[PDB]
């Protein structure tokens, strides 16, 4: 019985190898008292968020990279003990990592699992490669968009091409900020503690990507047909109009956010273009979308349209965006950690004791 | 990978076929080569010998219309693992029911056949 953990910048996803979905999905948040010692330590996840009024809240993962190891240990401790309810000394553990995870970080993660958690075996896998596998491919380009950052990761015959990886510094957090702003300008005011959560939910429930953005802007200016009602926690109903598709439009037009960067369609094109000419047909034919911020209705049609426009007129373009593609990384890990060949892939405790943390660069790539 | 099936792979010219069965690579009986369960995923290795008599490897994973995600995912990953095992020398090919390459269809001398059903998902 192996465990799979996908440590997102925003959400941690955890479960049991062999399951088709994570057993636990919780905010990647550690909460500590502001004023030590005067009132009756730490909190993780929803509880941190509930008691945020009296806590300093920290996010140990930024852009996929761990920036605080004591907080990271709290997240894993909460994962094993409160979420999965396991003794971690009894389970091989598969963990995920960001593209360009620093060497020191992969070593530290390995050392923590073996030394603090006493895992009998562990393995670190790259997130984009796990999404590709979950889609039943060994070659393709993954557009992974979650919390703080989007990445385009060309993968050929099972392995990422590091020279061709690009990043757009816009993801879900930016899209929530931007939904707040445009709804505020419309005339609404999000003032309570639950402001972020309300706007986030409006985004997740009602945003879609427009196939043709100016046609949609026009449809919305001249008709009520695009508009939706949204009931606030207090019972007030507000109307959501063009904000629905203007919000995720910022993925394709980062200028909406006062950014120089190219959109996700162009980042993707540019990544394909950094790759051997011979393999590009296979990248364009296997554009895999994954992460929470790829969950907008319309996004796959829009990617197809935008890539069609950029690629030679005869390129076969295929976008792969299945409904579960929010947990594609986790599901790829569940599959990988279940294989009969995985017992020979992992770092055992015995190997760790013999080689120490640097074993990770020789076993996991 | 100490996978007993990997030890048997790519030894002499010809054709080997495995089926993904609950997260393992199980050999297909040679008498059933070419009859594909559309509910399953398969790994196929074609070993050709050139005129100079050097070995050549093409590795096809075949995805049935109704194979579950664990099956198609395992077939992808097994393909990569087998390729690494064969020192990176196999060209990998994704083959989808109804859309196989002529090369792959060529492997089967009386034409490949589809049939419904197969082994259940390992999830
Ligand atoms: N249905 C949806 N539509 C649009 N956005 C969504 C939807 N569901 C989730 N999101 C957004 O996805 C974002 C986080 O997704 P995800 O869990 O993939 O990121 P992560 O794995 O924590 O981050 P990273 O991989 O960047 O470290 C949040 O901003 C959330 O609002
Ligand atoms: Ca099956
Ligand atoms: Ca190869
Ligand atoms: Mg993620």
């Amino acid at each position: 019985q192996a465990l799979v953990i996908d440590n997102g910048s925003g959400m941690c996803k955890a479960g049991f190898a062999g399951d088709d979905a994570p057993r636990a999905v919780f905010p990647s948040i550690v909460g500590r008292p502001r004023h030590t010692g005067v009132m009756v330590d730490s909190y993780v996840g929803d509880e941190a968020q509930s008691k945020r009024g009296i806590l300093t809240l920290k996010y140990p993962i930024e852009h996929g990279i761990v920036t605080n190891w004591d907080d990271m240990e709290k997240i894993w401790h909460h994962t094993f003990y409160n979420e999965l309810r396991v003794a971690p000394e009894e389970h091989p553990v598969l963990l995920t990592e960001a593209i360009l995870n620093p060497k020191a970080n992969r070593e530290k993660m390995t050392q923590i699992m073996f030394e603090t958690f006493n895992t009998p075996a562990m393995y670190v896998a790259i997130q984009a490669v796990l999404s590709l596998y979950a889609s039943g491919r060994t070659t393709g380009i993954v557009m992974d968009s979650g919390d703080g950052v989007s990445h385009t990761v060309p993968i050929y015959e099972g392995y990422a091409l590091p020279h061709a990886i690009l990043r757009l510094d816009l993801a879900g957090r930016d899209l929530t900020d931007y939904m707040m702003k445009i709804l505020t300008e419309r005339g609404y005011s999000f003032t309570t503690t639950a402001a972020a959560a309300i706007v986030r939910d409006i985004k997740e429930k009602l945003a879609y990507v427009a196939l043709d953005f100016e046609a949609e802007m026009q449809t919305a200016a001249s008709s009520s047909a695009l508009e939706k009602s949204y009931e606030l926690p207090d019972g007030q109903v507000i109307t959501i109009g063009n904000e629905r598709f203007r919000c995720p439009e910022a993925l394709f037009q980062p200028s909406f956010l006062g950014m120089e960067s190219a959109g996700i369609h162009e980042t993707t094109y540019n990544s394909i273009m950094k790759c051997d000419v011979d393999i590009r047909k296979d990248l364009y034919g296997n554009v895999v979308l994954s992460g929470g911020t790829t969950m907008f209705p319309g996004i796959a049609d829009r990617m197809n349209k935008e890539l069609t426009a950029l690629a030679p007129s005869t390129m076969k373009i295929k976008i792969i965006a299945p409904p579960e593609r929010k947990y594609s990384v986790w599901i790829g890990g569940s599959i990988l950690a279940s294989l009969s060949t995985f017992q020979q892939m992992w770092i055992s405790k015995e190997e760790y004791d013999e080689s120490g943390p640097s074993i990770v660069h020789r076993k996991c790539f | 990978v100490e996978h007993p099936e990997f030890l048997k792979a790519g030894k002499e010219p010809g054709l080997q076929i495995w089926r993904v069965e609950k997260f393992d690579l199980v050999p297909v009986p040679t008498c059933l080569y070419g009859d594909f369960f559309t509910g399953d995923a398969y790994v196929i290795l074609k070993t050709v010998q050139l005129r100079n008599g050097n070995l050549q490897y093409d590795l096809h994973y075949w995805l049935g219309n109704e194979c579950s995600q664990d099956e198609s995912g395992a077939a992808a990953i097994f393909t990569v693992q087998l390729d690494d095992y064969l020192n990176g020398r196999a060209v990998q090919h994704r083959e989808v029911q109804g859309f196989e390459s002529a090369t792959f269809l060529g492997y089967f001398k009386s034409g490949l056949k589809y049939k419904k059903g197969g082994v259940a998902s390992g999830f």
